[PDB]
């Protein structure tokens, strides 16, 4: 089985997230001022400079594939496997309002839900059969991203992201 | 009916939605929970 | 590695008048 | 979801089968003196005798089912019908018309054929059957399973199993 | 017997088992009368 | 087999298109000042204005068609809609949100969009449409094609093609 | 070479409410 | 495009075959006393003694795959693409008479129709995308088989194989 280790800073964050929604009865305000598209855009910039200057790991092109994979994976996953029972009415309401189709989850949700995906990812990645060489390189790129997500946790996860409605 | 059998049996490969170079798989709806 | 990336209807194996689905190996229970 | 009810005589048999292999550490002797090809050939005759004295009493429709079973089994066995212990046996058996690997149907018997009826519903779900054709088919499995239950003593001798 | 949307899980796709010759799936052939490529 | 009739005004246009590229050795300037995304957005508006003064007066159903077109085109173009000469152009164009390759829909215009309506029947045959849904869809192509024919002079300027 | 030889439903690309078939490259005519 | 060269001894044989059926109005008697299953069996034996005693082309295992491919390919191909308009009624009558299903074309037809397949094979092989390394090895194994078929042409192709009601 596949394991993707979560930085304990973000493990806590996930526990907080849970407590907020199904206990303190709170919801992330949507759309997030800073959505998943922009979070991912930010990482790519940061990846690119951290290569050029420093000292599959340092591959900026390989990074971009990962990020794009994430936004496709999230778009599909969110309404199926990443919601809490309480968050259901919010999803229905949000997607109901290019050709006037339903905006994709990536343009609506933010860091809170993106992180949830990293819990489900191993399950999902097991079901698509990756080659040995390609999987390791990919899993490493998640670690880097998670490291990045932990390193700037204060900025990506403001408490004011949650709402009482 | 007298037979289970009938060209319609021929199988069209369809275009996968692809993430990280693999097709996206089936997931049955499920309420999100932390493995701890 | 530099990418995670690298057309004809075919004849299927048929049983009971319908094509046989591919199956992922599994221990019987 | 599709359900294929197993006669409780055969349900027990399946529980026995399990106990033998991964607890009493036993294996069906292969090849079975009476294999799946012959079991299936026996049912067809029986069906035809029974038919004499709808889609139920349709001998041609029966033959399609039987052939489907042997195709389905041939494919299914090494993937989804083995127990972890039975793996080394399969490897050894298939290793020994053009000197290819004899198909599972000519090697295995009633013990494994029955296992298939447990997995069949989910497999049959994945191939989209029409309403009219599925019901007729499921009925033909019931008849076959009753047949299997009716002569359970003959098809399932305990001596089918050994332990080194 | 109207219609308002072309869109409906039954949209998911099951890989099926090919009949294989020389390590490749056997392809589609439309019936055709046999003829020699040199009159 | 499925047939999608092309208005003869556009049939001619397609013949012109051909003559330009593989005889007069010309290429559509890319990106088109007016691309497929905007053409499609224009039709939706002037479907909805038309509606104002149950079947194919369903503005929602129209929107599904248009979105299907842009998905189908995006996939189809580099595979089945190019001429042998146009190959180097495609390579050069796609090489230059996350700095990925802009999709064919944002680069190409009316010239190539129309080509798709030639290949569409073939493609639509391969995905098995229900009777009720296919007829409704085919009618929505007719309407779009009439729309395309009605404003042919605006959508198809000759100056769209170049020597360089 | 010693042989001519060398499992999950997937999500497809959908258009007009149905999956897009894969297409073998071809010159337009 | 793929080319499979036919030994001119067998090219002639194919021209004869044609003349017999749609001009002299003749048909191969079915089932053939020596069918395709046995022809293929014979080649394998011959291949194996040859590899052992001589001077991928020598690989007896690779040969066996070819032969098996041939009988599968033929079984499927015959009633679709290998018949002459006149031969249609014969096929219908033949297949109409393990579980009392229709005997497969391989057990009924002989050298006459097997050869026809080598005319259609290139088009069919084009449609399944073979890797470079595997295709060349395969095409060579057809040449050897065709050479074998030409070398014993008198035995495999008796004239008395053809019929007239």
């Amino acid at each position: 089985t596949i394991t993707i280790e979560i930085p304990e800073v973000l493990k806590k964050q996930l526990e907080d997230d849970c407590y907020y929604i199904n206990r303190r009865k709170r919801l992330v305000k949507l759309p997030c001022q800073t959505n998943i598209i922009t979070i991912l855009e930010s990482y790519v910039k940061h990846f690119a400079i951290n290569a050029a200057f420093s000292a599959a790991e340092k591959n900026v092109d390989l990074c971009k594939e990962m990020v794009d994979g994430l936004r496709i994976t999230f778009d599909y996953t969110l309404p199926l496997v990443l919601l809490y029972p309480y968050e259901q009415a919010q999803y229905k309401k949000v997607t109901s309002s290019e050709f006037d189709q339903p905006p994709p989850p990536s343009y609506i949700y933010g860091a809170q839900h993106l992180l949830r995906l990293f819990v489900k990812l191993p399950e999902i990645l097991g079901k698509m059969s990756f080659s040995e060489k390609n999987l390791k390189a990919l899993l490493k790129h998640f670690d880097l991203f998670l490291r990045f997500l932990a390193e700037y946790h204060d900025d990506f996860f403001p408490e004011s992201a949650y709402v009482a409605a | 009916v007298t037979s289970f059998f009938p060209e319609s049996l021929l199988i069209t490969p369809f275009l996968p939605v692809v993430a990280f170079g693999r097709p996206l798989p089936k997931l049955a709806p499920q309420n999100f929970e932390l493995p701890w």
